[PDB]
Protein backbone atom coordinates (compact mmCIF):
# COMPACT_ATOMS: atom_id res chain seq x y z
CA UNK A 1 0.00 0.00 0.00
CA UNK A 2 1.31 3.37 -0.93
CA UNK A 3 -1.16 4.99 1.85
CA UNK A 4 1.03 3.48 4.60
CA UNK A 5 4.68 3.51 3.24
CA UNK A 6 3.67 7.43 2.73
CA UNK A 7 2.11 7.78 6.38
CA UNK A 8 5.47 6.45 8.13
CA UNK A 9 7.26 8.79 6.03
CA UNK A 10 5.23 11.50 7.28
CA UNK A 11 5.99 10.87 10.57
CA UNK A 12 9.68 10.22 10.05
CA UNK A 13 9.46 13.62 8.48
CA UNK A 14 7.53 15.68 10.35
CA UNK A 15 10.25 14.73 13.37
CA UNK A 16 13.11 15.99 11.72
CA UNK A 17 11.37 19.03 10.51
CA UNK A 18 10.49 19.84 13.46
CA UNK A 19 13.83 19.38 15.27
CA UNK A 20 16.41 19.91 12.45
CA UNK A 21 19.96 18.62 12.54
CA UNK A 22 22.66 21.32 13.06
CA UNK A 23 26.55 21.59 13.49
CA UNK A 24 27.09 17.53 12.28
CA UNK A 25 30.43 17.85 10.81
CA UNK A 26 33.65 20.88 10.46
CA UNK A 27 35.55 21.99 7.30
CA UNK A 28 39.16 20.01 7.93
CA UNK A 29 37.13 16.85 8.50
CA UNK A 30 37.25 16.21 4.49
CA UNK A 31 39.48 16.18 1.45
CA UNK A 32 38.56 18.75 -1.05
CA UNK A 33 39.64 16.47 -4.58
CA UNK A 34 37.64 18.36 -7.36
CA UNK A 35 34.69 20.67 -8.44
CA UNK A 36 31.48 19.10 -10.36
CA UNK A 37 29.87 22.68 -11.07
CA UNK A 38 28.76 26.03 -10.26
CA UNK A 39 26.10 28.25 -8.73
CA UNK A 40 25.31 31.98 -8.18
CA UNK A 41 26.30 32.05 -4.81
CA UNK A 42 28.18 28.80 -4.23
CA UNK A 43 29.49 25.86 -6.12
CA UNK A 44 29.62 21.36 -5.05
CA UNK A 45 32.93 19.83 -4.97
CA UNK A 46 33.84 16.09 -4.59
CA UNK A 47 35.19 15.37 -0.92
CA UNK A 48 36.56 12.49 0.87
CA UNK A 49 35.60 11.93 4.65
CA UNK A 50 38.97 11.51 6.88
CA UNK A 51 37.07 9.69 9.28
CA UNK A 52 35.54 7.24 6.95
CA UNK A 53 37.03 7.58 3.47
CA UNK A 54 33.84 7.75 2.34
CA UNK A 55 33.41 10.03 -0.65
CA UNK A 56 30.49 13.18 -0.52
CA UNK A 57 29.28 15.55 -2.82
CA UNK A 58 29.53 19.08 -1.19
CA UNK A 59 27.92 22.16 -1.63
CA UNK A 60 29.55 25.33 -0.62
CA UNK A 61 27.53 28.13 -0.74
CA UNK A 62 29.37 32.20 0.32
CA UNK A 63 26.91 33.82 2.90
CA UNK A 64 27.59 37.08 1.62
CA UNK A 65 26.37 35.76 -1.79
CA UNK A 66 23.53 33.81 -0.62
CA UNK A 67 22.12 37.54 0.88
CA UNK A 68 22.77 39.74 -2.29
CA UNK A 69 21.02 37.28 -4.35
CA UNK A 70 17.99 37.74 -2.01
CA UNK A 71 18.28 33.60 -1.73
CA UNK A 72 18.49 33.54 2.48
CA UNK A 73 14.75 31.56 3.05
CA UNK A 74 15.35 29.52 0.19
CA UNK A 75 18.55 28.50 1.59
CA UNK A 76 17.45 27.84 4.73
CA UNK A 77 14.47 26.10 2.93
CA UNK A 78 17.07 23.94 1.35
CA UNK A 79 19.18 22.56 4.10
CA UNK A 80 16.11 22.25 6.38
CA UNK A 81 14.08 19.40 3.99
CA UNK A 82 16.75 17.83 2.91
CA UNK A 83 18.11 17.22 6.07
CA UNK A 84 14.04 15.72 6.84
CA UNK A 85 13.44 14.10 3.77
CA UNK A 86 14.98 10.28 2.77
CA UNK A 87 14.28 8.47 -0.46
CA UNK A 88 16.36 6.23 -2.72
CA UNK A 89 15.98 8.70 -5.82
CA UNK A 90 17.05 12.04 -3.57
CA UNK A 91 20.32 13.25 -2.66
CA UNK A 92 20.04 13.78 1.32
CA UNK A 93 22.33 15.41 3.41
CA UNK A 94 24.97 13.52 5.64
CA UNK A 95 26.07 16.42 6.95
CA UNK A 96 25.71 20.26 7.73
CA UNK A 97 27.69 22.60 8.72
CA UNK A 98 28.75 26.58 9.06
CA UNK A 99 31.50 28.86 9.63
CA UNK A 100 32.67 32.69 9.59
CA UNK A 101 31.93 32.85 5.81
CA UNK A 102 30.07 29.89 4.05
CA UNK A 103 27.31 27.15 4.59
CA UNK A 104 28.07 23.60 3.93
CA UNK A 105 25.69 20.72 2.55
CA UNK A 106 27.14 17.49 2.18
CA UNK A 107 25.53 14.55 0.43
CA UNK A 108 25.98 11.29 -1.35
CA UNK A 109 28.15 11.29 -4.18
CA UNK A 110 26.71 10.27 -7.80
CA UNK A 111 29.67 8.95 -9.71
CA UNK A 112 27.60 8.62 -13.12
CA UNK A 113 27.28 13.18 -13.61
CA UNK A 114 24.42 14.70 -14.99
CA UNK A 115 21.88 13.49 -16.79
CA UNK A 116 22.50 16.22 -18.57
CA UNK A 117 25.84 15.67 -19.95
CA UNK A 118 24.51 11.87 -21.44
CA UNK A 119 21.45 12.60 -23.00
CA UNK A 120 23.39 15.48 -24.82
CA UNK A 121 25.87 13.35 -25.76
CA UNK A 122 23.35 10.54 -27.20
CA UNK A 123 21.02 12.68 -28.53
CA UNK A 124 18.15 11.47 -26.99
CA UNK A 125 16.61 8.20 -25.08
CA UNK A 126 14.52 5.42 -26.21
CA UNK A 127 11.10 5.61 -24.39
CA UNK A 128 11.91 2.69 -22.48
CA UNK A 129 15.08 4.47 -21.02
CA UNK A 130 13.18 7.47 -20.50
CA UNK A 131 10.45 5.62 -18.52
CA UNK A 132 13.03 4.16 -16.60
CA UNK A 133 14.15 7.58 -15.43
CA UNK A 134 10.56 8.83 -15.57
CA UNK A 135 9.45 6.50 -12.83
CA UNK A 136 11.73 7.67 -10.86
CA UNK A 137 10.60 11.02 -10.74
CA UNK A 138 7.10 9.95 -10.77
CA UNK A 139 7.59 8.48 -7.27
CA UNK A 140 10.13 10.91 -5.86
CA UNK A 141 7.41 13.63 -6.66
CA UNK A 142 4.79 11.46 -4.89
CA UNK A 143 7.12 10.95 -1.73
CA UNK A 144 8.24 15.31 -1.54
CA UNK A 145 3.86 16.61 -2.41
CA UNK A 146 2.56 13.84 0.21
CA UNK A 147 5.14 16.00 2.46
CA UNK A 148 4.00 19.23 1.54
CA UNK A 149 7.05 19.80 -0.57
CA UNK A 150 7.18 21.47 -4.00
CA UNK A 151 10.56 20.90 -5.98
CA UNK A 152 10.16 23.78 -8.31
CA UNK A 153 13.56 23.01 -10.62
CA UNK A 154 13.03 19.88 -12.28
CA UNK A 155 15.89 19.41 -15.29
CA UNK A 156 18.48 17.27 -16.60
CA UNK A 157 21.37 19.46 -14.82
CA UNK A 158 19.85 18.72 -11.34
CA UNK A 159 19.58 14.98 -11.92
CA UNK A 160 22.48 12.74 -10.89
CA UNK A 161 23.13 8.96 -12.24
CA UNK A 162 24.26 6.53 -9.72
CA UNK A 163 26.31 3.54 -9.96
CA UNK A 164 23.56 0.89 -10.76
CA UNK A 165 22.45 3.90 -13.12
CA UNK A 166 19.32 4.75 -10.99
CA UNK A 167 18.74 8.59 -10.42
CA UNK A 168 19.09 11.12 -7.59
CA UNK A 169 17.16 14.47 -7.69
CA UNK A 170 19.73 16.87 -6.13
CA UNK A 171 20.08 20.88 -5.98
CA UNK A 172 16.63 22.12 -3.75
CA UNK A 173 17.22 25.40 -3.66
CA UNK A 174 13.85 26.24 -4.35
CA UNK A 175 12.05 23.63 -2.80
CA UNK A 176 9.55 24.94 -0.22
CA UNK A 177 7.11 23.10 2.06
CA UNK A 178 3.97 24.97 1.40
CA UNK A 179 0.06 24.14 2.09
CA UNK A 180 -1.81 25.94 -0.68
CA UNK A 181 -0.80 28.21 -3.21
CA UNK A 182 2.73 30.19 -3.14
CA UNK A 183 3.37 32.66 -5.59
CA UNK A 184 7.74 32.90 -6.61
CA UNK A 185 8.87 33.21 -10.12
CA UNK A 186 11.34 30.47 -9.70
CA UNK A 187 13.06 27.94 -12.26
CA UNK A 188 14.63 27.42 -15.34
CA UNK A 189 12.69 28.75 -18.61
CA UNK A 190 12.66 25.94 -20.57
CA UNK A 191 10.59 24.49 -17.70
CA UNK A 192 8.04 26.97 -16.30
CA UNK A 193 4.19 26.30 -16.34
CA UNK A 194 2.14 28.90 -17.93
CA UNK A 195 0.92 29.74 -13.97
CA UNK A 196 4.41 31.07 -12.38
CA UNK A 197 4.84 32.81 -16.26
CA UNK A 198 1.33 34.25 -16.02
CA UNK A 199 2.32 35.39 -11.89
CA UNK A 200 -0.09 33.10 -10.67
CA UNK A 201 -0.46 31.40 -7.37
CA UNK A 202 0.31 27.97 -7.83
CA UNK A 203 0.69 24.62 -5.86
CA UNK A 204 2.65 21.18 -6.65
CA UNK A 205 0.84 21.34 -10.49
CA UNK A 206 4.31 23.09 -11.84
CA UNK A 207 5.91 19.82 -11.25
CA UNK A 208 4.20 17.85 -13.21
CA UNK A 209 4.13 20.22 -16.19
CA UNK A 210 7.99 20.03 -15.65
CA UNK A 211 8.13 16.48 -15.70
CA UNK A 212 5.92 16.71 -19.13
CA UNK A 213 8.90 18.69 -20.29
CA UNK A 214 12.00 16.51 -18.96
CA UNK A 215 9.88 13.14 -20.71
CA UNK A 216 9.65 15.07 -23.81
CA UNK A 217 13.06 16.45 -23.38
CA UNK A 218 14.29 12.82 -22.54
CA UNK A 219 12.55 11.31 -25.79
CA UNK A 220 12.93 14.30 -28.04
CA UNK A 221 16.36 15.32 -27.25
CA UNK A 222 15.25 18.88 -27.50
CA UNK A 223 12.79 20.58 -24.90
CA UNK A 224 9.19 21.36 -26.09
CA UNK A 225 9.54 24.75 -25.98
CA UNK A 226 12.95 26.52 -26.83
CA UNK A 227 14.47 29.91 -28.33
CA UNK A 228 17.14 32.11 -28.17
CA UNK A 229 16.41 33.74 -25.62
CA UNK A 230 13.91 33.49 -22.13
CA UNK A 231 10.97 35.65 -23.26
CA UNK A 232 10.78 33.87 -26.61
CA UNK A 233 10.59 30.54 -24.95
CA UNK A 234 7.70 31.92 -22.41
CA UNK A 235 5.84 32.71 -25.88
CA UNK A 236 5.63 29.37 -26.47
CA UNK A 237 4.66 28.02 -23.40
CA UNK A 238 1.44 29.88 -22.61
CA UNK A 239 0.72 29.49 -26.38
CA UNK A 240 -0.53 26.00 -25.58
CA UNK A 241 0.52 24.17 -28.34
CA UNK A 242 3.25 21.37 -28.42
CA UNK A 243 4.50 19.64 -31.81
CA UNK A 244 5.75 15.96 -31.04
CA UNK A 245 8.55 14.42 -33.16
CA UNK A 246 6.65 11.53 -35.58
CA UNK A 247 8.55 8.71 -33.67
CA UNK A 248 7.00 9.53 -30.41
CA UNK A 249 4.32 6.85 -29.43
CA UNK A 250 0.81 7.46 -29.54
CA UNK A 251 0.85 6.50 -26.01
CA UNK A 252 3.70 8.94 -25.11
CA UNK A 253 1.77 11.99 -27.59
CA UNK A 254 -1.23 11.06 -25.18
CA UNK A 255 0.91 11.12 -21.79
CA UNK A 256 2.41 14.28 -22.83
CA UNK A 257 -0.68 16.08 -23.78
CA UNK A 258 -1.93 15.24 -20.29
CA UNK A 259 1.24 16.62 -18.46
CA UNK A 260 1.76 19.66 -20.41
CA UNK A 261 -1.80 20.96 -19.87
CA UNK A 262 -2.25 24.69 -19.21
CA UNK A 263 -5.82 23.75 -18.44
CA UNK A 264 -5.29 23.24 -14.10
CA UNK A 265 -8.51 21.27 -14.22
CA UNK A 266 -7.17 18.80 -16.64
CA UNK A 267 -3.68 18.30 -15.93
CA UNK A 268 -2.78 15.01 -14.86
CA UNK A 269 -1.48 14.84 -11.09
CA UNK A 270 -4.04 17.88 -10.20
CA UNK A 271 -7.15 15.56 -10.61
CA UNK A 272 -9.41 14.12 -7.98
CA UNK A 273 -7.00 10.68 -8.70
CA UNK A 274 -3.87 12.49 -8.38
CA UNK A 275 -0.66 10.63 -8.95
CA UNK A 276 -2.23 7.50 -10.36
CA UNK A 277 -3.55 9.13 -13.56
CA UNK A 278 -0.03 9.37 -14.14
CA UNK A 279 0.74 5.77 -12.96
CA UNK A 280 -1.89 3.99 -14.45
CA UNK A 281 -1.16 5.58 -17.49
CA UNK A 282 -0.94 3.43 -20.88
CA UNK A 283 2.53 4.59 -21.51
CA UNK A 284 4.27 3.07 -17.97
CA UNK A 285 1.74 -0.18 -18.54
CA UNK A 286 5.09 -2.15 -17.74
CA UNK A 287 6.56 -0.52 -15.14
CA UNK A 288 6.72 -2.44 -12.25
CA UNK A 289 6.68 0.99 -9.54
CA UNK A 290 8.00 -1.30 -6.52
CA UNK A 291 10.59 -3.08 -8.18
CA UNK A 292 11.61 0.76 -9.60
CA UNK A 293 11.74 1.52 -5.96
CA UNK A 294 13.36 -1.64 -4.56
CA UNK A 295 15.91 -1.21 -7.45
CA UNK A 296 15.30 -4.34 -9.26
CA UNK A 297 15.25 -3.25 -12.51
CA UNK A 298 17.70 -3.38 -14.83
CA UNK A 299 18.82 -0.03 -15.40
CA UNK A 300 19.35 0.98 -18.91
CA UNK A 301 22.86 2.65 -18.80
CA UNK A 302 25.41 1.64 -16.09
CA UNK A 303 27.99 4.79 -15.97
CA UNK A 304 31.60 4.01 -16.36
CA UNK A 305 33.43 3.97 -12.92
CA UNK A 306 37.54 2.98 -12.46
CA UNK A 307 37.64 3.20 -8.59
CA UNK A 308 35.80 5.30 -5.91
CA UNK A 309 35.96 9.59 -6.13
CA UNK A 310 35.93 9.20 -9.66
CA UNK A 311 35.28 12.29 -11.84
CA UNK A 312 35.14 11.28 -15.48
CA UNK A 313 31.35 11.65 -16.08
CA UNK A 314 31.66 15.18 -14.94
CA UNK A 315 33.15 18.27 -16.48
CA UNK A 316 36.42 20.23 -15.57
CA UNK A 317 35.82 23.49 -13.75
CA UNK A 318 38.34 25.83 -12.36
CA UNK A 319 39.40 25.22 -8.59
CA UNK A 320 38.86 28.19 -6.45
CA UNK A 321 40.15 29.08 -3.23
CA UNK A 322 37.31 28.30 -0.48
CA UNK A 323 38.24 31.17 2.07
CA UNK A 324 37.04 31.54 5.59
CA UNK A 325 37.11 34.85 7.20
CA UNK A 326 38.25 35.61 11.19
CA UNK A 327 35.21 37.38 11.01
CA UNK A 328 31.84 36.08 11.22
CA UNK A 329 29.65 37.29 8.25
CA UNK A 330 25.52 37.09 8.08
CA UNK A 331 25.19 35.22 11.21
CA UNK A 332 21.75 36.30 12.22
CA UNK A 333 20.27 35.24 8.70
CA UNK A 334 21.52 31.61 8.87
CA UNK A 335 21.77 31.49 12.64
CA UNK A 336 19.02 28.62 12.25
CA UNK A 337 21.18 27.05 9.57
CA UNK B 1 15.31 20.04 -39.11
CA UNK B 2 13.72 20.75 -35.40
CA UNK B 3 17.06 18.80 -34.30
CA UNK B 4 19.14 21.25 -36.15
CA UNK B 5 17.43 23.94 -35.13
CA UNK B 6 18.05 23.15 -31.24
CA UNK B 7 21.57 22.57 -31.69
CA UNK B 8 21.97 25.63 -33.70
CA UNK B 9 20.64 27.60 -30.50
CA UNK B 10 22.21 29.34 -27.79
CA UNK B 11 20.56 27.25 -25.12
CA UNK B 12 22.17 24.10 -25.54
CA UNK B 13 24.61 24.04 -22.49
CA UNK B 14 23.47 24.14 -18.78
CA UNK B 15 20.68 26.18 -18.00
CA UNK B 16 20.41 29.03 -14.93
CA UNK B 17 17.58 29.12 -12.87
CA UNK B 18 15.91 32.62 -12.78
CA UNK B 19 14.73 34.83 -9.95
CA UNK B 20 13.08 38.55 -9.50
CL1 LIG C 1 25.88 25.65 -6.27
C1 LIG C 1 25.72 24.26 -7.29
C2 LIG C 1 24.46 23.72 -7.54
C3 LIG C 1 24.33 22.62 -8.35
C4 LIG C 1 25.44 22.04 -8.95
C5 LIG C 1 25.29 20.79 -9.84
C6 LIG C 1 25.57 19.53 -9.00
C7 LIG C 1 26.59 18.64 -9.32
C8 LIG C 1 26.78 17.50 -8.57
C9 LIG C 1 25.97 17.23 -7.47
C10 LIG C 1 26.12 15.98 -6.71
C11 LIG C 1 25.48 15.62 -5.56
N1 LIG C 1 25.85 14.36 -5.26
N2 LIG C 1 26.70 13.86 -6.20
C12 LIG C 1 26.84 14.84 -7.09
C13 LIG C 1 24.95 18.11 -7.16
C14 LIG C 1 24.75 19.25 -7.92
C15 LIG C 1 23.85 20.61 -10.37
C16 LIG C 1 23.46 21.64 -11.42
N3 LIG C 1 24.43 21.57 -12.56
C17 LIG C 1 25.82 21.85 -12.10
C18 LIG C 1 26.22 20.81 -11.07
C19 LIG C 1 26.70 22.58 -8.70
C20 LIG C 1 26.83 23.69 -7.88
Amino acid sequence: SVKEFLAKAKEDFLKKWENPAQNTAHLDQFERIKTLGTGSFGRVMLVKHMETGNHYAMKILDKQKVVKLKQIEHTLNEKRILQAVNFPFLTKLEFSFKDNSNLYMVMEYAPGGEMFSHLRRIGRFSEPHARFYAAQIVLTFEYLHSLDLIYRDLKPENLMIDQQGYIKVTDFGFAKRVKGRTWTLCGTPEYLAPEIILSKGYNKAVDWWALGVLIYEMAAGYPPFFADQPIQIYEKIVSGKVRFPSHFSSDLKDLLRNLLQVDLTKRFGNLKNGVNDIKNHKWFATTDWIAIYQRKVEAPFIPKFKGPGDTSNFDDYEEEEIRVSINEKCGKEFSEF
Amino acid sequence: TTYADFIASGRTGRRNAIHD
